[PDB]
């Protein structure tokens, strides 16, 4: 297993380390519930240095990305603007979900997950080649996500004056380089905050300063509860190469217009959308218990006919005080379902695939 | 972390003998550390007869359901109903408010085979 440059900082902060996709990472630092509460109510931070940052440069960068991705980077017209997009195979299945930043006409950046690093890099370098793109894998950078209603103010205590000037009033989904800090208003929690990427040799001391600024260290346990409440997908669970983005609540990130932009998978996706697909929904179990991954989700239709879907991610929501789950299900589901939890058929409410907006329950 | 005066089990539970001869049972600091934050506990029925090793309660964390075993044979005489409302007491007070159930032990030979504080410290030491 490999470790980030923060491994020692995590131990001084009391991390319980686990192996995560070949990375030793903190599962929590004492209490994953408290960690979740810190992000919802104040500031918490996560070591995201196992993500890979890819810089792409060259005159055909935009053109390349318009073909590679199912969202349309032509929508990025202001310097530093980011979007979320799927990156599909030829069959329209999801290879990854990623974020991409536009800096100049000839300079974009992708951030990809740890678990999909090698597959994504091969797919990208395979497809970029005929476009003549200079592709830089930035393993020289670490990254920290600082999240919560006080996260931006706490982090900005560490910024110099030029860095504060650069991010003043910055809106969501922008990133800007300001000295050795790349500061972006992105995250995986439902809350405001930054993800800050910086050189590996600077990351330990920056983490230390953030702790001292009153930002709580938060591990993978809270990262799951927060992202799931916020209705955000985890690759491998909500989607993978066998799953259409239309069946993983990624429909909103497909930029169908302009019609004349072909992208990898678009043909297959148009065919999928015409045949219709399953859909990712939210489940809430208010009865005692916890929904778990890969459990069957069953409902009986208008006619007496049974249909079955599956939980893609389940957890206990500390903000709701109930278990929640995301689940991929046949079209036709109504307002309730049943999930089989160890020999017993638990009723659940079926909702939109999001549970918390702005620290508040969405029902 | 290991109160001097309690008796201990290999399944990482403690037992406190009460004035009336019954035993209060919980999980140890070590055990709760490994479980992580508790979000639900499923308690046995008051009056249930258990044998040592029966899975008779369930601790549920955000990550996993985890079985709790009877450390000795006997009858459940009480369970900790505060845990329905405050399951996190198992984490913050594993020897105090986080007690799980109370048992009337039916077998003295089991009791004589439980670990003292020192012999538990050594089971961790390992």
């Amino acid at each position: 297993a490999q470790q980030t440059p923060l491994y020692e900082q995590h131990t001084l902060c009391g991390a319980r380390m686990v192996d995560f996709h070949g990375w030793m990472m903190p599962l929590h630092y004492g209490s994953q519930i408290d960690e979740h509460h810190a992000v919802r109510t104040d500031a918490g931070m996560f070591d995201v240095s196992h993500m890979t940052i890819v810089d792409l440069r060259g005159s055909r960068t935009r053109e390349f990305l318009r073909y590679l991705l199912a969202n349309d980077v032509a929508k990025l017209t202001k310097s530093g603007k980011a979007l979320y997009s799927g990156m599909l195979n030829a069959s329209g299945g999801v290879i990854d979900n990623l974020i991409v930043y536009y800096f100049t006409e000839d300079f974009f950046r992708l951030v990809v997950n740890s678990a999909t690093r090698e597959k994504d890099l091969s797919w990208i370098t395979q497809h970029a080649e005929p476009f003549g793109i200079e592709i830089t894998v930035r393993d020289d950078l670490s990254m920290i996500a600082v999240q919560g209603p006080n996260a931006q103010a706490k982090a900005a205590t560490l910024f110099n004056d030029a860095q504060r000037q650069a991010v003043e009033g910055m809106k969501p989904f922008f990133g800007v380089q300001a000295g050795d800090l790349f500061i972006a208003t992105t995250g995986y929690t439902g809350e405001a905050g930054y993800e800050i990427a910086l050189p590996n040799e600077k990351a330990a001391d920056f983490w230390r300063a953030l702790v001292e600024a009153g930002v709580k260290p938060c591990g993978l346990g809270a990262r799951d509860t927060l992202r799931l409440e916020a209705g955000m997908n985890l690759y491998g669970q909500e989607m993978d190469e066998t799953i259409s983005p239309l069946a993983a609540n990624m429909g909103w990130t497909i930029a169908w217009e302009p019609a004349d932009r072909d992208f990898i998978g678009r043909e297959a996706l148009e065919v999928q959308r015409e045949h219709g697909t399953e859909k990712l929904v939210g489940l809430v179990m208010t009865e005692k218990g916890v929904l778990r991954n890969e459990l069957p989700v069953r409902f009986t239709d208008a006619q007496g006919n049974q249909h079955e879907g599956i939980i893609t991610s389940g957890t206990f929501s500390p903000t709701l005080g109930y278990s929640i789950a995301l689940a991929r299900v046949p079209e036709g589901i109504g307002e309730t379902a049943i999930v089989q939890i160890r020999n017993r058929e638990m009723p659940v409410k079926v909702t939109k695939p999001v549970f918390v907006r702005n620290g508040k329950a969405v029902a | 972390n290991v109160p001097a005066e309690l008796k201990y089990s290999k399944e990482h539970e403690w037992l406190r003998k009460e004035a009336d001869g019954t035993y209060t049972v919980g999980i140890t600091e070590h055990a709760q550390e490994l479980l992580g934050d508790m979000v639900f506990v499923d308690l046995p029925e008051v009056g249930a007869t258990v044998s040592a090793g029966d899975d008779c309660a369930v601790a549920e964390s955000v990550k996993a359901a985890s079985d709790i075993y009877a450390p000795v044979s006997g009858e459940i005489v009480a369970v900790n109903d505060a845990l329905s409302d405050s399951p996190e007491l198992v984490n913050s007070e594993p020897y105090a408010g986080g007690w799980i159930f109370k048992i009337k032990a039916s077998d003295e030979s089991e009791l004589e085979s439980l670990l003292d504080a020192t012999a538990y410290e050594a089971l961790l030491e390992d």
